[PDB]
């Protein structure tokens, strides 16, 4: 139930659109500079230069999901963690989406919002020029277009600015991506408390079940197994309650996601504080492991 | 010939009635689809050889004009060892364990035995192709157990297919090495035989308590899934089962090669032994220890072991070996254990709290006493404490109860000393008895003194159980490139797992490793649609698989097998995982493809142009929300002992937990 | 409720008929663990699962206050497009918004 | 049963089948005011007509 | 009778009150709760037995 | 903190006292395996309140 | 309980066991009961063995004249002045289910 | 006369193999 | 008696049986003899890729080791931890 879930969260978020809309061979609509948020047909990537970014501040553990027999019996010398863990009955399930299926919901949001702009949401795309869009945007929140139309310039390198200092910000080391980090954390310390919890004997002769029945007589024997069978059924039970509380959490923050997502991206919201501090214009969405950043 | 055994042979595994539930249970039970070997009466000659008995059979008797007649079981069969003779002459049904010489060709028209001796056991009953009659003999605890089952047929050749259940009619108490048997015919008919495995099945009952099917859990993944969720029916989707296993092929046991058998003479049988106060101690090392050369000449009175079954004592090997000896009297041997007091155990010769090891003791009145009176052994009897374990004291001083040293020929001053007075006219109380107690250590440390058992060469890169120095389990060995100290044997993970080991042959160093990895995945549509599955395996690049089927391709989820590969995207509705997906297409099959993010769209940016609506439509869509869920309370002292006193008075000191439950469900 | 939790049986009258006071006070104890311990996993998972449910009618109180007393502003918060009206209508343990 | 309870016997005496319930059935509430106020109560049993 | 009692100590260690906890449902809710007061409400006591 | 869980008792004091040591080391996991059980629970509940 | 009389693990029953030296002891010496101490493997639970087949530490069939073969059963010598180590015991063992 | 034992005196407390792992024991050290 | 770090590997365990509660050191009728006393205590050591202990924590020396045993980690990070109650 929890892997289902798992999976349910990530399509509720990145799925909302129905239509896949290229991505556009013009990044520059009228002084507005959209390269850095959308993927250039250039590099062996399919994402954008923000999500390379974002790939690179978070460290995983499972490249891919797949270990086979013979590269465990080939690293014996390098005690390695995932080995110990599958030789004990515990594995990770690969997600339903790939990478690069999220990058493309986020491309097409993107293009979507760039061309269309809010209208893609209600129904179909109405194409308008990103200036007239601009000023509706700043019709939204008391402010007279012409104030637009008469400052297009300054208003543009400012953006330009504000991307640019978004690039510089992602690129020195730091902890703005520090609670994507905590997850995998938090997995891989449970998986390895439950691997080192085995040596415990829990009021036994040994821990080693060899060398209860190598010894010790049959009747005697089967009284020393059931206290190791019920200390580790209830370590077990102790790993999936834990499990469903954290899978909680997560759905909350899936929740929120979601409807950021749904109130931001594709539209205009008039809630204090909902997106970004100030009147809020627009919001474009970009995939990071396991979870979203919204600009 | 060669045939198969489609869901046949179940029996009633037990005399309790259940009806319209599902039981699981392990017992020996023929499983399903196993190979059956046919006899068949080709012409004149005459087809019964000696068939081996493999912890039980199957038997089937395909017939039309009673050919088959009754079985011989036993072990040498010629006139050695006790036989049972099972048969029916056309009047009664006899059984009957003796001694006898069988015939070269046993038949009927009675043949079976030249003469008959030393009989034990005796059963007459009551006076009195086509048919199939079905047979499950098991031999268990002295206990030949038979069940039998009969099915009106019309079929030719071969043994029908289909499901029939067996009921128990024989419990016989014979107690018989019974490894060999043979069928007793007439001088047209066929016979079938299979052998049983230990297996877990599920059975299920009917209203009548009636068994009318069952599942082998072991026969393919899909079983083991309806083993696991405990239903005959399965709905459509994808299920984690069990990880990949693989059994065991060979055996290793490698001990140390001694050669000297260990001094059981010169321990037990010396002309000289101390006195308790002055116990001795030696040491024993590089034997071989197995006590039965002691069956002909030596018996103990008294034989006692702590830390390890006496009956395991044959397949160990031994650390540090101790033997301690001493001479007390009739009435002190139930001192020498842990946890005792006394004199001896006080003040003598005091055994830890965990002791492992054993304590003999045997009597020895026509040695160590005299008609005169044998007052050479001694005990002491006055201290100012107690002992430690395995503490010797030597010294002979004057005692005082104040602590003062003090002259004997005085007030409150004694010799702290007394002596056995062993005569031969004495009750068993008083009279002497010689004591040995060994002490040793088990599967820690290097081990010099073994059991009698034979070593077998090494086998690597396999599945094999292994036994090195009494340590045994089941893994695949390699060369390991750690580097042991002198005073190790054994190394261990961080979950006290035993990893590595020393060869005792040769000191080489070896790693284990668990035989199973690898987990598996079974795609399934509803068990209406069909019995096929498709199975996923990570950790395999497409080898370590179930079977190979038909239509193998690698998928980056895993290896997959049993499903069709399409070019086409669609949506899906059985979600694999890492972008690829399963449905039930068509005759129709299970296909697997690359799911379909959404519809292709194309608008076009332009700085002068806009797009407006000209028109509308009045949309309802629907929206449902779960609200509240069903209210429920429980009652700690039915769920738990129920309509019970005396477990409601040992449950009145759990209340605080009840009480909190409840608060929490209300 | 027929797991014996390593014990002689699963039945009490099975261990009091048969197995003597002292003996049988040992036996019994294995089984009040164990189904005071699957009586106390029955109750964690029916608080997660309330816990679930209370965040689901919080959203539907939330949703009726703001889409059947009132038209909302909110993007795609009351279906799909601009919104009008809504109406709700009683299932069973929920509510249907049209 | 299928909790492993003892559901059913033969009388050895006259071969018939016979079945055991229990006898505790029924849930149970108090409706009480505070204590202060009094000391009556109502009882509400469920499973009765 | 064999009875479950539940008694109440002062600060001087002496016995001043007592629930018989079968005389009534109250009793039995009074010794379920190990309380002498209980609050106005409504509460699932055990089944009819 | 006063259940003895199938024990002798729930002091240690009293079993060390008069047990012998193979035997109290089998009394005293019992105490150990409620009170870590206890200790568990109150955590559970924690995280959910 | 190697080679004569062994009981099962999970055994239900009950021994009885008392002395008799004024029935099966004499003066001269009762020969009349015997023991096997000589065999290729211990015996499984409630199994019997009746066979005098001389016995060959390697395996093989042997004339009973020879070196290294033996006759595998040994007589109890039962007198009436020995210790009570040496008497005979008269054993029942009763065995059940319930 | 006085001094300071700094880290003095830790010996292996059993004959088992080891490697890569920390290990919590309870015995008579200095 | 210098500073440092060095693990001892037995060599003896032999079976006396003696009463020990004093002893005497032997000497050539230039040379100094360090005597300290063991008392039982919980220790955390580390093993090598060749299993050798090349360190240990004493859990018993200040309230940083008691952390350092209660996490099983030779190193901590920084904050604020709530370590055993005072005894
Ligand atoms: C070999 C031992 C043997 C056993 C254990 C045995 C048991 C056995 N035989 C039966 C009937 C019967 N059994 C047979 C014949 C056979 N059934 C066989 O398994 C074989 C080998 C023959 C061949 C001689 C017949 C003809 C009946 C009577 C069928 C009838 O009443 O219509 C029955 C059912 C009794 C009933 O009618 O209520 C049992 C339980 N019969 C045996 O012969
Ligand atoms: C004399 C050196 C012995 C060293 C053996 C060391 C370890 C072996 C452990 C137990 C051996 C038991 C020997 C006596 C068995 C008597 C059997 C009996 O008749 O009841
Ligand atoms: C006669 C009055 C005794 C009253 C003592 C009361 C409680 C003390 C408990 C046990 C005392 C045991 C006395 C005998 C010990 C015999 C020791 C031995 O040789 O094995
Ligand atoms: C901004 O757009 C120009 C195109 O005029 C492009 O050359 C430049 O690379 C863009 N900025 C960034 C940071 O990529
Ligand atoms: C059963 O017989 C078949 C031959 O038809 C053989 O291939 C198979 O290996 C046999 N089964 C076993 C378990 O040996
Ligand atoms: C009798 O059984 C034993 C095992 O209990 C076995 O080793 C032996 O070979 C059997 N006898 C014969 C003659 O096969
Ligand atoms: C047992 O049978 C064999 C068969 O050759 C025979 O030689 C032998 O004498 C028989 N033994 C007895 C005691 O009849
Ligand atoms: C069958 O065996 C029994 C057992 O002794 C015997 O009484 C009966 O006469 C036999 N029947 C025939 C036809 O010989
Ligand atoms: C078995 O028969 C022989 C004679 O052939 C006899 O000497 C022996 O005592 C018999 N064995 C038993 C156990 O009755
Ligand atoms: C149960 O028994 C009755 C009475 O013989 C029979 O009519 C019914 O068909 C049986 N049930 C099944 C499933 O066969
Ligand atoms: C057993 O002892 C007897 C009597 O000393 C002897 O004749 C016989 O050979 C011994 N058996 C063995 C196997 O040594
Ligand atoms: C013990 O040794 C003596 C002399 O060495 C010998 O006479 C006696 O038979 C031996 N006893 C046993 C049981 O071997
Ligand atoms: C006997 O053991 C020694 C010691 O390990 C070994 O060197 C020798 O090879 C062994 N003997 C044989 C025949 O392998
Ligand atoms: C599987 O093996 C092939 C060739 O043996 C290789 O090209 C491919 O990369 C492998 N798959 C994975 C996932 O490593
Ligand atoms: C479009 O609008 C006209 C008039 O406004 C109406 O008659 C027509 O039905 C509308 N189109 C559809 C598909 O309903
Ligand atoms: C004795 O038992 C038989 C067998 O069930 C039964 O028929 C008979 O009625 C019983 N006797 C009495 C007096 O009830
Ligand atoms: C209670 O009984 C009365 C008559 O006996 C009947 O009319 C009524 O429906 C019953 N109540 C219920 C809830 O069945
Ligand atoms: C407790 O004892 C003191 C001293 O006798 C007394 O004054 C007080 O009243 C007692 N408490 C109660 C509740 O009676
Ligand atoms: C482990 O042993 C190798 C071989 O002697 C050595 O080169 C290496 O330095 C050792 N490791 C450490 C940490 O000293």
């Amino acid at each position: 139930g929890i892997a289902a879930e798992q999976d349910r969260n990530t399509r509720e978020v990145f799925a909302q659109v129905k239509q896949m809309y290229k991505t556009p061979t013009l990044k520059y609509f009228g002084g507005f500079n959209f390269s850095q948020i959308l993927p250039d047909p250039l590099k062996p990537t399919k994402r954008s230069f923000i999500e390379d970014l974002l790939f690179n501040k978070v460290t995983l553990a499972d490249a891919g999901f797949m270990k086979q027999y013979g590269e465990c019996l080939g690293d014996i010398n390098a005690r390695d963690l995932i080995c110990a863990q599958k030789f004990n009955g515990l594995t990770v399930l690969p997600p339903l989406l790939t990478d690069d299926m999220i990058a493309a919901y986020t491309a097409a949001l993107v293009s979507g919002t760039a061309t269309a702009g809010w209208t893609f949401g209600a129904g179909a795309a109405l194409q308008i020029p990103f200036a007239m869009q601009m000023a509706y945007r700043f019709n939204g929140i008391g402010v007279t277009q012409n104030v637009l139309y008469e400052n297009q310039k300054q208003i543009a390198n400012q953006f330009n600015k504000a991307i640019s200092q978004i690039q510089e910000s992602l690129t020195t080391t730091s902890t703005a991506l520090g609670k994507l980090q905590d997850v995998v954390n938090q997995n891989a310390q449970a998986l390895n408390t439950l691997v080192k919890q085995l040596s415990s004997n829990f009021g036994a002769i040994s821990s080693v079940l060899n060398d209860i029945l190598s010894r010790l007589c049959k009747v005697e024997a089967e009284v020393q197994i059931d206290r190791l069978i019920t200390g580790r059924l209830q370590s077990l039970q102790t790993y999936v309650t834990q499990q469903l509380i954290r899978a909680a959490e997560i759905r909350a923050s899936a929740n929120l996601a979601a409807t950021k997502m749904s109130e931001c991206v594709l539209g205009q919201s008039k809630r204090v504080d909902f997106c970004g501090k100030g009147y809020h214009l627009m919001s474009f969405p970009q995939a990071a492991p396991h979870g979203v950043v919204f600009l | 010939t060669q045939h198969t055994s489609s869901m046949r042979g179940v029996y009633y595994p037990d005399e309790i009635f259940r009806s319209d539930t599902l039981y699981l249970t392990q017992d020996l039970f023929l499983p399903f689809y196993s190979n059956v070997t046919g006899f068949h009466t080709i012409n004149h000659t005459f087809g019964n050889p000696v068939i081996p008995f493999k912890d039980g059979i199957y038997f089937a008797a395909t017939e039309k004009s009673n050919v088959v007649r009754g079985w011989v079981f036993g072990s040498t069969m010629n006139n050695k060892s006790q036989s049972v003779i099972i048969i029916n002459n056309s009047t009664n049904v006899v059984i009957r364990a003796c001694n006898f010489e069988l015939c070269d060709n046993p038949f009927f028209a009675t043949m079976i035995f030249d003469n008959a001796f030393n009989c034990t056991f005796e059963y007459i009953s009551d006076a009195f192709f086509k048919h199939l009659r079905e047979f499950v003999f098991k031999n268990k605890d002295g206990f030949l157990y038979v069940y039998k089952g009969y099915q009106p047929i019309d079929v030719v050749r071969d043994l029908p297919s289909g499901f029939n259940t067996l009921k128990p009619i024989f419990k016989l108490p014979l107690g018989i090495n019974i490894t060999n048997f043979r069928a007793i015919l007439t001088a047209a008919a066929a016979y079938f035989v299979g052998y049983l495995k230990p297996t877990t099945f599920m059975l299920k009952y009917d209203e009548n308590g009636t068994i009318t099917d069952a599942v082998d859990c072991s026969q393919n993944p899909l079983a083991e899934l309806k083993c696991s969720v405990k239903s005959f029916e399965i709905d459509k989707g994808i299920y984690q089962t069990s990880n990949f296993r693989v059994v065991p092929s060979g055996d290793v046991v490698r001990f140390p090669n001694i050669t000297n058998l260990c001094p059981f003479g010169e321990v037990f049988n010396a002309t000289k032994f101390p006195s308790v106060y002055a116990w001795e101690r030696k040491k024993i090392s590089n034997c071989v220890a197995d006590y039965s050369v002691l069956y002909n000449s030596t018996f103990f009175s008294t034989f006692k072991c702590y830390g390890v079954c006496a009956t395991k004592l044959n397949d160990l090997c031994f650390s540090n070996v101790y033997a301690d000896s001493f001479v007390v009297k009739g009435d002190d041997v139930r001192q020498i254990a842990p946890g005792q007091t006394g004199v001896i155990a006080d003040y003598n010769y005091k055994l830890p709290d965990d002791f492992m090891g054993c304590v003999l003791a045997w009597n020895t009145r026509n040695i160590d006493a005299t008609s005169t009176g044998n007052y050479n052994y001694k005990y002491r009897y006055l201290r100012h404490g107690k002992l430690r374990p395995f503490e010797r004291d030597i010294s002979n001083v004057p005692f005082s109860p104040d602590g003062k040293p003090c002259t004997p020929p005085a007030l409150n001053c004694y010799w702290p000393l007394n002596d056995y007075g062993f005569y031969t006219t004495t009750g068993i109380g008083y009279q002497p008895y010689r004591v040995v107690v060994l002490s040793f250590e088990l599967l820690n440390a290097p081990a010099t003194v073994c059991g009698p058992k034979l070593s077998t060469d090494l086998i690597k890169n396999q599945c094999v159980n292994f036994n090195f120095n009494g340590l045994t389990g089941t893994g695949v060995l390699t060369p390991s490139s750690k580097r042991f100290q002198p005073f190790q044997q054994f190394g261990r993970d961080v979950s006290d797992f035993t990893d590595s080991v020393r060869d005792p042959k040769t000191s080489e160093i070896l790693d284990i490793s668990p035989c199973s990895f690898g987990g598996v995945s079974v795609i399934t549509p509803g068990t209406n649609a069909s019995s096929e599955v498709a199975v996923l395996y990570q950790d395999v690049n497409c080898w370590r698989i179930y079977s190979t089927g038909n239509n193998v391709f690698q998928t980056q989820a895993g290896c997959l097998i049993g499903a069709e590969h399409v070019d086409t995207s669609y949506e899906c509705d059985i979600p694999i995982g890492a972008g690829i997906c399963a449905s039930y297409h068509t005759q129709k099959s299970i296909v697997a493809y690359t799911m379909s993010l959404g519809a292709d769209s194309s608008i076009a940016y332009s700085n002068n142009t806009i797009a407006i609506p000209t028109n509308f439509s009045i949309s309802i869509t629907t929206e449902v929300m779960p609200v509240s869920m069903a209210k429920t309370s429980v009652d700690c002292n039915m769920y738990i002992c129920g309509d019970s006193t005396e477990c409601a008075n040992l449950l009145l000191q759990y209340g605080s937990f009840c009480t909190q439950l409840n608060r929490a469900l209300s």
